[PDB]
């Protein structure tokens, strides 16, 4: 029951500084592509005086 | 020494406990003592109110606690492991505590300790047969220029020597509370050998006030 | 002035401090407390706080911070949010007792000084954080609070001014982590005594989110004492940027251990053998001595002879002056036990919040508990140097910093003892 496989491309990861060369890449071998832009984090406001409160529900329970 | 608790017989969050009236009317002052909003400030001192009421805390004062407060009973719980003063398991009458620092260590606290240990029979940490006396070793307690010290309950006893707090424990086994103050000759904190200053009466009132006040 | 110490009797500030007095109202204002109070009330907050910056009063708690600074910090509009005072005094730090006799001889002098305290920074109400085993002094606080309140000296309309003021008093639950400011304004908000962080400062965001200044009881009690005596007064003394009187507290190995109150540039030795009666065996049986209790490291008697017990002179001394505590060890003492068990109590109390403290105190606690049986090797000695070293100023609140010192003080002042006593044992057992 070892994995018996088919497929000669299925351990075959590319890697690309950005999506305009991997898009190029992609269209000069002819693979048709599935591209996923990337998902930048949201830059959050952290404040650690914010779980000291004083009219505000973000009084921290334990510390 | 531990800090995870077990469901016993003795001591189950369905074991009986209540708070007295005037015990309610008192818990409703220090609420009344804090802002509106933040009674969670007066987890601190009702908590123990409940050990005043009962001398050991079960696991249901904490709950009780939580039910008055409206607070997560997990706070109370943190609260209640967090400090040494809440007593967790069910200690004696007595409770003595021997201070055991630097300043204490000096002044050879470990012949007062040796004295209890020869006395009573008892290690640190254990129990009397009839529930009456509690030895454990604690940290300075705020009486370092009176070394040695030993305190019991709420009450001081500093200044002693092993033939003193021998003499201490007859008196506490006869009922009678003793003295609880320096047993030495001096009082509360002057030098025994006399009076370095403060001899002089006082001045009064309008001693050399700045002009303009 | 060149030669320091000798304070007279009239200018010490703090009267019947061995209880040799009434300690209720009767006795506090026969001897000239809560006079003109009134005036003080009204001539301003900012005159309040120069005063206090014209003394030049610095901060008793052990830190000595500048007190007119401290509490200049609040001189800022409200911004829809009281102010509040809070005054400690758990008094955990070992070799110190000075306040204990501050709060069940002359608690009235505490009381104005809240008050004062409170005027001085538009502070609504005033909170006393007590140690749990102080029942006593709380007892008598609440009695003298009790009777301020009464006669209307506190309360509504206090003392005739118009700034209405409450004063409290919270009890503790036993624990010297609870002394430290931003813990013990966590302690009174039903929280655990875990310090917080710098900034937010305690003048911006303290209990309750209000703004909150933590003083110490007698830097607050000294205060009407400034108001009404005068600035220059209190600035007489001493040298300059060490001006006041202190309570220092000399235990140990002395044959009459006391709590006195001195001026600030006295010599060591100079108090030791005028106010508490010398080191038992004579002068020559000393070995070291601990300056202000365990939050600063140890001197030999090499220095003691001519140091002088202020805050600039024992800082250039390698050490501190921390809480005016003066532990003295004479020549019969295992100095090494005596900081395995100042270790050890520093390891029974800690917060635990942040990880250096937290396991390198007890990593210091097995090294000492090894170099007291003597189970050690040299070269641990210069590593347990280094471990002090990522202790002390990476930790949230200076209880690091205060478990490092005392390592490090007997490291460099004995270390020839040590190597002698892992030789010995080397040679033993081996
Ligand atoms: N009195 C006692 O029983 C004990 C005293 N200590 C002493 O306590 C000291 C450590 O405590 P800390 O007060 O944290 O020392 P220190 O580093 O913080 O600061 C002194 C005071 O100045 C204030 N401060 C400084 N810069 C400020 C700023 N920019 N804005 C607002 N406030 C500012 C702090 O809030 C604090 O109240 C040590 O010197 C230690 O020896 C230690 C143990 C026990
Ligand atoms: C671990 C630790 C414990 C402390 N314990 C006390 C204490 O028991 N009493 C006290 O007045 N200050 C204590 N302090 C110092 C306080 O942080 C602060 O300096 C004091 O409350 C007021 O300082 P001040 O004299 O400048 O007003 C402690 C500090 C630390 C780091
Ligand atoms: S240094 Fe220790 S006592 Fe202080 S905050 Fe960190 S863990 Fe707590
Ligand atoms: S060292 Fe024992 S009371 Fe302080």
């Amino acid at each position: 029951g070892w994995a018996s496989t088919a497929d000669p491309l299925s351990n075959l990861v590319l890697t690309f500084s950005t999506k305009e060369d991997a898009i190029a890449f992609a269209e000069k071998n002819g693979w048709s592509y599935d591209v996923e832009e990337r998902k930048v984090p949201k830059p959050k406001s952290k404040s650690y005086g914010a779980n000291f409160s004083w009219n505000k529900r973000t009084r921290v329970s334990t510390k | 020494a531990l800090f995870v608790h077990r469901d016993t017989p003795k001591n189950n969050p369905e074991t009986p406990f209540d708070f007295t009236p005037e015990n309610y009317k008192r818990i409703e002052a220090i609420v009344k003592n804090y802002p509106e909003g933040h009674k969670a400030a007066a987890v601190l001192p009702v908590l123990d109110l409940a050990q005043r009421q009962n001398g050991w805390l079960p696991i249901s004062a904490m709950n009780k606690v939580a039910e008055i407060l409206q607070v997560p009973p997990m706070r109370v719980y943190e609260v209640a492991t967090f400090y040494t003063m809440y007593n967790r398991k069910p200690v004696g009458k007595y409770h003595i505590q021997v201070c055991t620092t630097t300043p204490c260590m000096l002044r050879n606290s470990d012949s007062i300790l040796e004295a209890i240990q020869k006395k009573l029979g008892i290690k640190v940490g254990e129990t009397t047969p009839d529930k009456l006396f509690t030895l454990i070793e604690v940290e300075c307690l705020g009486a370092c220029v009176n070394a040695p010290m030993v305190q019991i309950n709420d009450n001081y006893y500093e200044d002693l020597t092993p033939k003193d707090i021998e003499e201490i424990i007859d008196e506490l086994k006869a009922g009678k509370i003793p003295k609880p103050g320096p047993r030495s000759g001096r009082f509360s904190c002057e030098p025994a050998g006399g009076l370095t200053s403060l001899t002089e009466p006082p001045k009064g009132p309008g001693f050399g006030v700045q002009a303009g006040l | 002035k060149t030669s320091f110490g000798s304070l007279k009797d009239e200018d010490r500030i703090f009267t019947n401090l061995y209880g040799r007095h009434d300690w209720r109202l009767k006795g506090a204002q026969s001897r000239g407390d809560w006079y003109k109070t009134k005036e003080i009330l009204l001539k301003g907050p900012d005159w309040i706080l120069g005063e206090v910056k014209t003394s030049g009063l610095r901060g008793r708690g052990g830190a000595g911070f500048p007190t007119g600074l401290k509490w200049s910090f609040m001189n800022k509009p409200s911004d829809g949010r009281p102010k509040y005072l809070v005054v400690n005094a758990d008094e955990g730090e070992p070799g110190t007792c000075k306040d204990r006799e501050i709060i069940r001889h002359d608690p009235h002098k505490l009381v104005e000084g809240c008050l004062v305290g409170g005027r001085a920074m538009g502070a609504r109400a005033a909170y006393i954080y007590i140690r749990g085993e102080f029942y006593n002094e709380a007892s008598n606080l609440q009695v003298a609070i009790r009777e301020a309140y009464e006669a209307g000296l506190i309360g509504k309309n206090a003392c005739g001014s118009g700034y209405d003021f409450d004063v409290f008093v919270v009890r503790g639950a036993g624990a010297y982590i609870c002394g430290e400011e931003t813990a013990l304004i966590e302690s009174i908000e039903g929280k655990q005594g875990k310090p917080r962080l710098k900034p937010p400062f305690p003048a911006d965001v303290g209990v309750f989110g209000c703004p909150t200044t933590v003083a110490n009881v007698e830097t607050v009690a000294v205060s009407p004492t400034i108001c009404r005596r005068g600035g220059a007064w209190f600035a007489s003394f001493g040298r300059e940027r060490n001006s006041g009187t202190k309570l220092f507290n000399i235990s140990g190995h002395v044959n009459n251990p006391c709590t006195v109150e001195e001026e600030m540039s006295v010599p060591l030795k100079e108090l030791i053998e005028k106010h508490a009666g010398g080191v038992t065996g004579g002068w020559d049986n000393l070995l070291a001595v601990i300056p202000g209790g365990s939050s600063t490291p140890l001197i030999p008697k090499s220095v003691c002879e001519t140091v002088l017990m202020d805050f600039d002179a024992l800082i250039q001394a390698q050490t501190g002056l921390g809480t005016a505590a003066v532990i003295v060890m004479d020549r019969s003492t295992d100095i090494v036990k005596a900081i395995a068990r100042l270790i050890e109590f520093y390891k029974h109390e800690s917060c635990g919040q942040c990880t250096p403290c937290r396991e390198g105190v007890d990593w210091m606690n097995k090294v000492m508990a090894r170099f007291v049986r003597g189970d050690a090797r040299p070269a641990e000695i210069d590593s347990l140097w280094e471990i002090s070293k990522q202790i002390e100023g990476h930790t949230i609140c200076a209880l690091g910093d205060g478990a490092a010192w005392p390592v490090q003080g007997l490291i460099r002042h004995f270390r020839p003892e040590l190597e002698e006593r892992m030789q010995r044992f080397a040679q033993q057992h081996q």
